[PDB]
């Protein structure tokens, strides 16, 4: 198996538009998300509400969907519940609170758009492994 | 497979499901039940096999899973290794449907969920059926064993832990 | 005023607050008003349980124990609606707090006796045409007693109600029936009762403090066995409010 | 039950269990260290004692 | 003869379906817009005799009144289990991932 | 584990009848009835061909 341009085609919208990521996207998006989110979405859990990963699938059922580029850059700049009824920036890293959450400070547009990829591709290649915890390490 | 073998023969030949398996020799089920795995014993659990598992009485007949939908599901059997072993069904190419859940608050393949059934061929319980979940999950754990067989345990105060045998 | 630093380990923090000899007042009840209790607080000071009956089938009585789980015991920072009734009587509705503390005494010859005193749920009433809150007014009402371990609980061989094997896994092949009553766990809900005796009434503050004693079953661990009688006796706290 | 020193410590007083009950039925009584367990104790560290000083 | 009535709810529709009166409140992920708002106002609410009476919540909005009325499909009511909603275990059951 | 209660024997006359007790002497004793003077009345017999006193 290879990380092919496939693999690395992901949803950019909810409307069957898609982008082809490169491979140094995705190790930006690898490196970032690392950097940025693993502290508590190792492995694309939640540690600290286990009750919501990030698998696609759980993703695709949020309000707005989150399955895609543009509804997690959304999401990493106004993120909400996953009903969409409350904004949760105060208690969650985002640009619009990157004064309280200061590693979002330097993080650009263009990192944003990495680090959604990475979220989108990992379930891609290690499955259930993704947001599985545990139990599937 | 040699059980499996002779029952498709008998099958073959024309025979019912229960016909098939009442032809088939009580001592042979019995060979086919880890209880008599020699190596399931422990070092200090002293004596015969009967001090354990009891005094074999007789084949129930061999047990047949069903879920609500009528697809036939088969236990899988505890390997030597394991003291203990969960109680899982899958259907004939192995994919998972039904289970005795650990955490019940997610469980999704109950035996109650899919409506589990177990029916019985040859042996003393030939030709019945047993639908209620406790009794059928009785079975499925007895199943995990392979042939399920009755057992004196009054006569030598058998204790329910297997022991090896003089091979062992 | 005391802070967390002054009552941190003294054992303090597991006594409710008392009322000096002078509260013997009355505190004045508008039955156009609604009411709180904002803080109801219940300290056991001797726990008893009804010795099992020797067979002379007598009257078993009540013995002392002793507690071994040390000031861990209290029932505090409850609140709820103080009902204003019809006939002048006032009930307590018990909405949520720390309304359950587990405990463990030990009898006589060692045997321990592990309980949930608890006051869940709890809805007491007074008599009728209570004007005033006074040294006279006394609240009697039941509670819930929901199992001692909840659902989730394993025993020792890893077998539960809502988790856990489903049977005796180191005995494969034991007979079944033998051992159902442990291998199959039930959930207990049963009634509790309690007597809350006023003593002393601060009219000006709302607060009142009295003795009270509550009757309740023990722990029956699943349903492994039988639960013991237990009454509890202590001291209470209540501060009342408008709301 | 077979007793058969419980019957002497009880004789001369000894009534009690460190663990609360007593032979004569009563509950929630404390025997000081003069229980049966005391006695015992006592007994087995008098023993250990002389066991020493019939080396000596 | 004793039963675990854990296992005897699960040949229930509670094992099919999200309980209004029982399951636990992690379920509610599973179906667009529940969580956390209205899953917080349904175990709230509970316990209801008929699946349709979660639209008597008070306070609804429209929208909401919208969704819970399409994913009644998903929702069921059986008798309240003590051992499946004291301790508060609806809130949190002691499972994560 | 308890006192079943004081067995009071009577045959069909209603006269109360009396078990004869055992004493330490014997492993196993029969079972007779007297009246309050000690007249047999009622027993578990042995040879029943010709008993005259069985309960019955
Ligand atoms: C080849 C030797 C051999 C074998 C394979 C068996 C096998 C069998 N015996 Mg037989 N047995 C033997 C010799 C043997 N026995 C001998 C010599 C006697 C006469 C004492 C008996 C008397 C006997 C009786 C009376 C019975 C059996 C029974 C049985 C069966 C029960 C086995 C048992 O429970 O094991 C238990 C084995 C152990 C618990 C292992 C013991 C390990 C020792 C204690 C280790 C010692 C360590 C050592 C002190 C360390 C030193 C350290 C130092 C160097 C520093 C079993 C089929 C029983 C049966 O069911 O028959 C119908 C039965 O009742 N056996
Ligand atoms: C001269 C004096 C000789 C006196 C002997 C001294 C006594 C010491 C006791 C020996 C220890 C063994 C006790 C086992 C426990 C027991 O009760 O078993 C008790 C068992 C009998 O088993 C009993 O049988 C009953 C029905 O018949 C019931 O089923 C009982 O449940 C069952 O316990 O006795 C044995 O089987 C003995 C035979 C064991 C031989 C097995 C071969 C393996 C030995 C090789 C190990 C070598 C290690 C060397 C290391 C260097
Ligand atoms: C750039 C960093 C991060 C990103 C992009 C990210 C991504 C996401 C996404 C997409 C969701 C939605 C889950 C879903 O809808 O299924 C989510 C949920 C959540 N994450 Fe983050 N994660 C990041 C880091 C963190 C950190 C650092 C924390 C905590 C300190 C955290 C805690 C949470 C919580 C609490 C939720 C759910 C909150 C709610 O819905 O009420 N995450 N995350
Ligand atoms: C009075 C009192 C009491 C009594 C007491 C008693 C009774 C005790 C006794 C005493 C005794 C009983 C003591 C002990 C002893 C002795 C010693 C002190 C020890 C010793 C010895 C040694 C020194 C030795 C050494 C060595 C050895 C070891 C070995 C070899 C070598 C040699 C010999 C060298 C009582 C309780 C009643 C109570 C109150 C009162
Ligand atoms: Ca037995
Ligand atoms: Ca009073
Ligand atoms: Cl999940």
């Amino acid at each position: 198996a290879e990380l092919t341009p496939e693999v690395l085609t992901v949803p950019l919208n909810s409307e069957g538009k898609t982008i082809t990521l490169t491979e140094k996207q995705y190790l930006e998006g690898k490196r970032l998300f690392q950097y940025a989110c693993a502290s508590c979405h190792v492995g694309g859990i939640t540690k600290t509400n286990p009750s919501l990963d990030l698998r696609t699938e759980t993703l695709a059922l949020a309000t707005p969907p989150r399955d895609n580029i543009e509804g997690l850059v959304d999401y990493m700049k106004n993120p909400t519940t996953y009903d969409g009824e409350q904004e949760i920036a105060e208690v969650h890293p985002s640009l619009r609170s990157a004064d309280i959450f200061p590693k979002m400070r330097n993080l650009t547009e263009k990192d944003l758009v990495a680090i959604a990829g990475h979220i989108l591709v990992e379930p891609k290649i290690l499955g259930d492994k993704w947001g599985g915890g545990k139990v599937y390490y | 497979q040699e059980i499996n073998r002779r029952v498709q023969a008998s099958l073959a030949s024309g025979a019912t499901l229960e016909e098939a398996w009442s032809a088939i020799p009580e001592k042979l089920a019995f060979y086919d039940y880890i209880g008599n795995n020699p190596a399931k014993g422990g070092l200090f659990r002293t004596g015969p096999m009967n001090k354990g598992d009891g005094i074999a009485q007789a084949w129930k007949g061999h047990a047949v899973f069903r879920n609500k939908e009528g697809e036939e599901l088969f236990v899988r059997r505890m390997p030597a290794f394991f003291e203990s072993f969960p109680v899982i069904l899958t259907d004939k190419n192995g994919v998972v449907k039904a289970d005795i859940p650990f955490r019940r608050a997610e469980s999704k393949y109950s035996f109650e969920q899919q409506g589990v059934t177990v029916s019985f061929y040859g042996g003393e319980l030939n030709g019945q059926t047993f639908t209620d979940p406790p009794t059928v999950k009785s079975y499925a754990r007895k199943a995990i064993f392979g042939e399920i067989f009755e057992f004196d345990t009054e006569t030598l105060n058998s204790d329910g832990i297997f022991r090896t045998s003089p091979r062992g | 005023t005391l802070t967390y630093d002054d009552i941190v380990g003294t054992g303090l923090a597991n006594k409710c607050p008392t009322l000096d000899d002078t509260a013997r007042g009355a505190y004045p009840i508008d039955s156009s008003q609604t009411y709180r209790i904002a803080r109801l607080c219940l300290q056991p000071t001797t726990f008893l349980v009804k010795e099992e009956p020797k067979n002379k089938r007598q009257e078993a009585e009540f013995v002392p124990t002793k507690l071994v789980t040390r000031e861990t015991t209290s029932l505090d920072q409850i609140q709820g609606e103080l009902k204003v009734n019809s006939d002048g009587s006032l009930t307590f509705v018990e909405e949520d707090g720390i309304d359950f503390q587990p405990v463990t005494v030990q009898m006589a010859g060692g045997e321990r006796i592990p309980l949930l005193f608890t006051v869940k749920n709890l809805v007491a009433s007074t008599q009728p045409n209570v004007t005033s809150i006074t040294t006279s007014t006394d609240f009697k009402g039941e509670f819930n007693v929901p199992s001692y371990r909840t659902a989730n609980f394993l025993d020792p061989k890893g077998r539960g109600l809502a988790s856990g094997y489903d049977s005796a896994i180191a005995l494969p092949q034991a007979k079944e029936e033998e051992l159902a009553r442990a291998n199959v766990k039930r959930f207990s809900l049963t009634k509790g009762q309690i007597s809350l005796n006023v003593a002393k009434v601060d009219g000006r503050t709302g607060e009142i403090a009295g003795t009270f004693e509550s009757e309740q079953l023990s722990d029956d661990d699943m349903g492994a066995h039988e639960p013991h009688e237990v009454k509890i006796q202590g001291v209470f706290y209540a501060s009342i409010e408008p709301a | 039950q077979g007793m058969f020193v419980l019957p002497f410590m009880a004789r001369l007083g000894v009534t009690g269990s460190w663990s609360g009950w007593s032979i004569t039925g009563e509950t929630g009584i404390d025997p000081g260290f003069w229980s049966f367990e005391g006695v015992a104790l006592a007994h087995i560290v008098l023993s250990g004692l002389l066991f020493l000083a019939a080396c000596w | 003869e004793l039963v675990n009535v854990v296992d005897e709810k699960l040949g229930t529709a509670y094992g099919e379906k999200i309980d209004l009166n029982n399951t636990n409140i992690a379920a509610f992920i599973q179906y667009r817009g529940l969580y956390p708002t209205l899953a917080k106002l349904i175990v709230k609410n509970a316990p209801y005799e008929s699946v349709e009476d979660v639209l008597n919540i008070p306070g609804l909005t429209e929208r909401q009144k919208q969704i819970l009325r399409e994913n009644l499909e998903h929702f069921t009511v059986t008798e309240v289990e003590t051992a499946l909603v004291e301790g508060g275990d609806r809130y949190n059951n002691g499972l994560y991932k």
